[PDB]
């Protein structure tokens, strides 16, 4: 199955996880998938986009904020999940710099129905410009589970260049989780392209500060 | 006795009909028609239960017609015999056939009627009926009778079930069932029976779509999970990624699966709720804040412009009584308040420039928009400029008119209120004036008339029409403070911006100047005067008398005061004509002698002689004026 | 003078009586003359023979009657030339009624000889053809041609040798197939709590015999018909599974295909059409071996004895028809030889009769001439 | 002159006519004389033909005398007997054929020699009568090729018919043996 | 040696057949005359015919007639 074999993927994962000529580092390293596309003209072709949920959390330092109402804020307070009340947002005067900094601080935002419908009036066109617009959180949902779900999603988007890169795992992984994650990501990506494998030229799996390994 | 004579006896007996016989083909023997049947029966029994009439001829040694008669006889005389392709088949032979078929059936599991017919030479229908009639009685099996008439035993259904079970445990994609039945050699009804049993027992997991393609549960589960996860995470489907997953009818699949949820369909996409709410909230903010909004950056990048347009049109249907907002580039929503604000923004500079000149090309408008509006697509700037071209132009025209008024509420205010009271009066003086020179043109001779009429149309007619042209240009303000400052080109320019109804009248008034008759001029002049509300009062006999008296007085004073010799003589002659004729006169400086030559028919000879001698070129001229006061 | 006295043969009697030298009623006279010739025969020493017997008796012998009898007989014979008419009738009848008879009889004998020879040749040809057909049949069934029952029983007796080779081959080469099929059934069909292909699992390592072992007959697994049928059914099920897997893997994998086999066990992951074709070919070889062995009828001889009876009956009937046709042909040979010998025996009498006829003809012509001044005479 | 030319032409015409007249007279007279001479030649021919006729009468009378004297040397001859053709009456013919029928029935086996004698006609005449009677079919029988006639009654014909209708298959030789058995000689 | 013709008249209903012996050498004319005289009929119109009805030459010895056309003869 696939033009990337299990043997090849296992070999690359072994190379990036535990292999000679490596270099131990203080901070936990993140493995990332690098893609090079071909036979694509971004000025004329469709610009694909998609989000896919992996089985294991790629980045265990993902930060999620809950732009929630009073009930959710009380619910969040029982957990270390950060939150901001409507009053805190209103304190901002829709200033560009402050909303930009708020978007930069966290990686994903979560919001309740009562608040998602108010963002343009309270925050302005700042969170969409940064590519971070809140998801909907319902009182019929477990907060921890939803926070986990946003922590396991990756996004494929094409803007102007034929270079793509996403995070698929960290180096403290069992070497079988990472292969599963890479398989999921690659299959999804091929699903998003017009011609399945006639639009993919090269694939690489690499640790943060590590040696590249070629899959395709 | 001998042989030939005995033959003769037998033919005589045949003639008498005392004995019916047939001749052996050899000719050495005689056979009764009763013994042909005995021989046929004996052979049918001997060589099994099957004979051929051809071999019956070979053995009995008689012609074929007799065997053909006796076969029809023998069928009836023994009900257990039939005739198939000229062969007498017995029931014992068919029973032996059935026993052989049973052996081979329990050997190889199945038999084919085609193979049996080939290896036994009998026709197919006959074999089918023969075996069916004794199926079960001797044959242990069941009959298809439909697909090649294959018979089978209880150990063939087992193999069929095993093979179907093995084959359908390997299908992971939707595959046609007719192709399988054809390629692998199955039976349709048996296939479906075993398949139903297996699916109900759980050994096989799938359903047949169309009553035909088999879709295993794994395929449907994978498809459903994929599309459901995509809809959950992204909140829309594309109708083209679905095609690559094995769904050629997306609009049907989505409705079949997602029917309780709220969805919106847009050509090659289906946006679920949550996106529409965001677009609606943003358009609300644009509505209330008196600003604009672009919804292209609020949608997935894989949506065409048409789909975005459809979604926007759907969302905008919730704002009918709201502000009359407009959509540019099919995506950008601009509130009316913003349009008015931009108009006002242009207004100040427009008024400054209008006062200066007391609109710009679209490029300047886009430059203005860029200067004061930021972070916008180019198409938005182009469309906004195009839209603003007209209303901004109307604003500029109104501003020009208002500045003209404010600079003229005392100037053109006096023009409308006070001046008209003098325009009517002075046009009245000129109009009453041209009348007596109509008299003059009528009286004199034809060439003299040409001269007088030409000079009158040159001098005075223009004198009155400039007044009306000045009054008209007072509207456009390009007039000149001197009514003498009106020219033909200026007249054309003024007509260039005059109302059609009045324009026609004024054109008659002007081109009348090019004419050679003054009556048409008077007609067109009154037509124009009423065409612009200029009350022309033909002075009555009293007004006319005052005009005549005033002209006489003015001329007398002028030529008793003025010191120009030629002008003195000209005034003297004209006055003489007026007095002796009682009608005013207006002549050029290029006709004076003719009037003096005429007037010799009215005055003495001495004054005439003095005038002629003065014109032919001090003390003598001093006499000329003395004539006027002594007249 | 030389105008030759020529008459048609059968008219000799008619012309003679028309010539009045003899007339009707002579027949009774001849019968009386024969009544006397009885006495003349009892005592020894027609009209010309009467002249010979005259020449004899005149020496051998009137006191005796042995010649007086002939004296009165000749007196009557000359009377109205009775001898002339008698001899004329003798010759006329002998030529017109007997020569045709004997010639026709001999011709019929020759015709019968011809027909019998032709029939014999045809029968011999038919017997040879039937023998060829029988030999072709017993070649089709793979028997030498001698006693059919013995050959068939010998053939069946040798069967329990190759079945062991088939079993040994089945012991190996099915390890990968059975496991792959079991895993695929457990995964795709969601039926993991079931064993697939029981008897193949038995044959894998647990042996290829001892039907008593399978029960907990007394023949190897394939010797019995029911167990053999089940084994072949399972082989065909596995083979069709592998073939269908090979058909699907031919097409390049797509998104759903990769998605399906993401949680699949290791064995089901990584299979390729070449690896499937190998196993398909192995199973096809085994199935072909067993079905070709079946084609050779070995199974049908060790069970259902009616089949060997039927085959023997067919072969023996063909052979018996051949032998019977041979006997008929040889008996025909003997009959035709006897007929030809009889014909040869009867042949000589024709020439005897013709010579006697010629002699009597010459005598008649000579007598006619002697009465009629030695003129030239002849009959046509 | 002109009268002279007319008279001269008249004389020339006279000459034109006289010569032709004389020529015609001569051609008539001489030809008539020649025809008379031919008639005289014919009269001489008549005299010659009369000489021929008289000498021919002499020759005919000579033949008559030669025949007259040419019979004397005859007239020494002997009658041997005299006969007369008496009767063949259809009544007599019927009686004759009846007697023949009874004689043959009593005999039933005849070789045409004893039959020819007792019936007393030449064998050919017999076979003519027998064949005619058989053709019309007063009595049915068999005429052997070797030479014979054998009478078969209708009852024996029915007997042979029953033999055929019973025995099923019969060969010509088998029928010959059965005829030797049933048919009575 | 002597020979006898068979003279049967046709004109008489009683069919008078005569027989008379002569040597074979004599010409037929003697027989003609004798038969006519006995039958008392003219011999000129006569054409002596046999039983079957074929003319025979009279100017001929008796042996030739007794050989060629039979003894059975008639007169018409």
């Amino acid at each position: 199955s696939s033009k990337v074999s299990r043997d090849t993927l296992y070999e690359a994962v072994r190379e990036v996880l535990h292999g000679n000529q490596r270099k131990r580092r203080k901070f936990l390293e993140t493995v990332e998938l690098q893609i090079s596309l071909k036979n694509y003209d971004p000025q004329k072709d469709k610009r694909f986009s998609g989000t896919v949920r992996l089985k294991s959390t790629p980045r265990p330092k993902f930060s999620v904020c809950v732009l929630g109402d009073q009930q959710h804020c009380d619910e969040a307070k029982a957990v270390d999940i950060p939150h901001m009340d409507i009053e805190a947002l209103k304190k901002l005067n829709k200033n560009k710099k402050l909303v930009k900094k708020l978007a930069k601080k966290y990686d994903a935002f979560l919001a309740s129905e009562s608040l998602i419908k108010q963002i343009p009036r309270i925050l302005g066109p700042g969170l969409n410009k940064a590519g971070k617009f809140p998801s909907l959180l319902t009182h019929n949902e477990n907060m921890v589970a939803k926070v986990d779900e946003v922590k396991s999603t990756i996004k494929f988007q094409m803007k102007k260049v034929l270079c793509l890169a996403v995070a698929v795992g960290h180096v403290k992984m069992t070497d079988d989780e990472l292969v599963y994650n890479i398989h999921l990501a690659v299959n999804f990506l091929v699903s998003l392209l017009k011609k399945n494998w006639q639009n993919v030229r090269a694939l690489y799996i690499k640790s943060t500060m590590g040696k590249p390994q070629r899959l395709y | 006795l001998s042989e030939r004579n005995c033959i003769e006896i037998v033919n005589k007996l045949i003639a008498q009909k005392q004995l019916e016989v047939v001749h052996t083909l050899d000719g050495k023997e005689y056979i009764t028609p009763a013994q042909i049947s005995k021989e046929m029966r004996d052979e049918l029994h001997v060589r099994g239960g099957r004979v051929n009439i051809v071999d019956l001829q070979q053995v009995i040694n008689v012609d074929l017609i007799h065997i053909e008669n006796r076969i029809g006889d023998i069928i009836k005389s023994e009900k257990h015999v039939q005739l198939v392709l000229g062969q007498l088949i017995d029931e014992n032979y068919l029973d032996r056939l059935a026993e052989e078929v049973n052996d081979k059936l329990q050997e190889s599991g199945q038999v084919t009627i085609s193979e049996l017919c080939k290896t036994y030479d009998l026709p197919g229908n006959f074999l089918t009926q023969a075996l069916t009639q004794r199926l079960g009685r001797i044959i242990s099996g069941h009959i298809d009778l439909d697909n090649r008439g294959v018979i089978f035993t209880e150990a063939f259904v087992a193999r069929h079930k095993a093979r179907i079970r093995g084959l359908f445990s390997a299908i992971t994609r939707p595959t046609a069932v007719n192709s399988l039945i054809s390629k692998y050699g199955f039976q349709e009804q048996l296939l479906y029976s075993v398949l139903e049993e297996l699916v109900n027992s759980g050994r096989l997991r799938g359903t047949v779509v169309g009553g035909a393609v088999f879709v295993p549960d794994i395929y449907s589960r994978t498809q459903s999970t994929w599309v459901d996860s995509f809809f959950r995470q992204n909140g829309y489907l594309e109708f083209d990624a679905l095609s690559r997953l094995g769904i050629p009818d997306a609009v049907s699949y989505i409705k079949k699966r997602y029917k309780t949820t709220q969805l919106l369909f847009l050509k090659a996409a289906c946006v679920g709720q949550g996106l529409v709410d965001q677009v609606e909230a943003s358009v609300e903010e644009a509505i209330s804040s008196g600003t604009w909004v672009d919804i292209a950056p609020l949608l997935p990048t894989s949506l065409s412009v048409e789909d975005a347009a459809i979604l926007l049109q759907q969302v905008m249907r919730a704002f009918s009584k709201q502000a009359s907002t407009v959509v540019f580039s099919d995506t950008v929503v601009v509130s009316e308040k913003f349009i008015n604000d931009c108009t006002e923004l242009f207004r100040e500079l427009m008024h400054q420039k209008a006062e200066k000149e007391m609109f710009m090309f679209q490029d300047e408008i886009e430059d203005f928009l860029r200067k004061h509006i930021q972070d916008a697509p180019e198409e938005f700037i182009s469309e906004l400029a195009e839209y603003l071209i007209k209303p901004l132009n109307k604003t500029y025209l109104e501003v020009v008119r208002s500045v003209f008024m404010s600079s003229t509420t005392s100037a053109s205010g006096t023009g409308r209120k006070r001046t008209i009271k003098d325009l009517q009066e002075e046009v009245s003086n000129l109009y009453n004036n041209i009348r007596l020179f109509e008299k003059g043109m009528k009286f004199f001779a034809d060439d003299t008339q040409a001269a007088l009429t030409k000079h009158l149309l040159k001098s005075v007619c223009t004198d009155i029409t400039n007044l009306i042209f000045n009054f008209l240009a007072s509207d456009l303000m390009m007039a000149v403070d001197d009514p003498a400052a009106i020219t033909s080109e200026i007249r054309k320019k003024i007509l260039s911006k005059l109302s059609e109804e009045t324009k026609v009248a004024l054109t008659k008034l002007h081109n009348s100047l090019n004419e050679k008759s003054i009556e048409d001029f008077i007609s067109c002049l009154d037509s124009a005067a009423e065409a612009c509300d200029i009350m022309v009062k033909r002075g009555d006999k009293k007004r006319e008398r005052q005009i005549l008296f005033q002209h006489r007085q003015a001329l007398a004073e002028q030529l008793k005061v003025t010191e120009d010799p030629a002008l003195i003589l000209h005034l003297t002659s004209v006055l003489l004509f007026q007095f002796s004729t009682h009608s005013m006169l207006h002549a050029p400086g290029r006709c004076v002698p003719q009037i003096i030559a005429f007037l010799n028919s009215k005055i003495p000879e001495d004054q005439h002689a003095l005038l002629v001698k003065y014109q032919g070129l001090q003390e003598l001229s001093s006499s000329i004026k003395d004539l006027v006061l002594k007249s | 003078q030389h105008v030759p006295i020529d008459i048609q043969t059968s008219k000799l009697l008619d012309w003679l009586v028309d010539r009045r030298h003899c007339s009707l009623k002579w027949q009774s006279l001849v019968l009386t003359i024969r009544e006397k010739i009885n006495a003349a025969i009892q005592d020894m020493p027609h009209y010309f023979h009467c002249l010979r017997i005259l020449d004899l008796l005149k020496g051998t012998e009137y006191s005796s009657q042995r010649m007086k009898d002939w004296q009165e007989i000749i007196a009557l014979y000359e009377k109205d030339n009775t001898y002339l008419v008698e001899l004329s009738s003798l010759l006329v009848r002998n030529v017109n009624y007997e020569i045709p008879s004997l010639k026709k009889q001999i011709a019929k004998c020759q015709q019968l000889q011809q027909e019998y020879s032709r029939k014999e040749e045809e029968c011999q040809a038919g017997a040879a053809e039937m023998r060829e057909q029988f030999y072709h049949s017993c070649k089709q069934y793979g028997i030498t041609g001698e006693n059919v029952r013995g050959e068939l029983l010998a053939l069946v007796k040798d069967l329990p040798s190759q079945l062991a080779e088939i079993g040994a081959a089945a012991q190996q080469s099915l390890g990968e197939a059975i496991d792959v099929y079991q895993a695929s059934v457990g995964f795709v069909c969601e039926s993991p709590t079931e064993q697939v292909l029981p008897m193949l699992r038995f044959v894998q390592k647990r042996g290829n015999s001892t039907v008593y072992e399978w029960r907990t007959d007394a023949l190897t697994l394939l010797e019995y018909t029911e167990t053999r049928n089940q084994f072949l059914d399972e082989l065909m099920e596995l083979e069709i599974f592998l073939a269908q897997r090979a058909v699907e893997l031919s097409e390049e994998a797509d998104v759903l295909s990769v998605s399906q086999f993401q949680l699949a066990p290791a064995i089901l992951q990584g299979q390729t059409k070449e690896k499937m074709v190998t196993m398909v070919s192995v199973l096809e070889d085994l199935i072909g071996k067993l079905t070709s062995l079946q084609l050779q009828h070995l199974f049908m001889i060790l069970a259902s004895p009616r089949y060997v009876d039927r085959v023997t009956e067919f072969l023996q009937q063909k052979l018996k028809q051949s032998q019977l046709l041979a006997l008929k042909k040889e008996l025909m040979v003997q009959k035709q030889q006897e007929a030809l010998e009889e014909q040869a025996a009867l042949e000589p009498k024709l020439d005897l009769l013709l010579e006697k006829t010629k002699e009597l003809q010459k005598l008649i012509e000579a007598d006619i001439s002697k009465r009629y001044s030695g003129r030239p005479v002849n009959l046509m | 002159k002109k009268l002279r030319k007319l008279e001269e032409k008249q004389a020339r015409k006279a000459q034109r006519e006289a010569e032709e007249a004389e020529r015609e007279e001569r051609k008539r007279l001489e030809s008539q004389r020649e025809a008379e001479w031919k008639k005289e030649e014919e009269r001489l021919r008549l005299e010659e033909e009369q000489k021929e006729e008289e000498e021919r009468k002499a020759r005919e009378e000579q033949a008559q005398r030669e025949h007259e004297e040419y019979l004397k040397l005859k007239e020494a001859f002997v009658v041997e007997e005299e006969g007369v053709g008496e009767t063949m009456t259809e009544e007599q013919s019927q009686s004759f054929l009846t007697e023949f029928i009874n004689y043959i029935k009593q005999s039933k086996v005849v070789l045409l020699e004893d039959l020819a004698s007792q019936v007393g006609l030449r064998t050919q005449d017999t076979i003519n009568r027998i064949q005619d009677l058989l053709a019309e079919g007063t009595i049915t029988g068999v005429i052997d090729d070797r030479g014979k006639f054998i009478y078969i009654t209708p009852e024996e014909l029915a007997a042979v018919a029953n033999f055929i209708r019973q025995r099923g298959r019969v060969s010509i030789a088998e029928l010959a043996q059965a005829s030797n058995s049933l048919i009575a000689w | 040696s002597k020979v006898s013709f068979k003279i049967t008249l046709t004109s008489d209903p009683r069919l008078p057949y005569k027989v008379l012996s002569v040597p074979e050498s004599t010409p037929f004319t003697a027989v003609l005359k004798f038969a006519a005289e006995e039958f008392k009929v003219p011999a000129a119109t006569s054409a002596i015919i046999t039983n079957d009805g074929i003319g025979i030459n009279p100017a001929q010895t008796a042996g030739n007639v007794f050989l060629k056309h039979g003894s059975e003869l008639r007169i018409i």
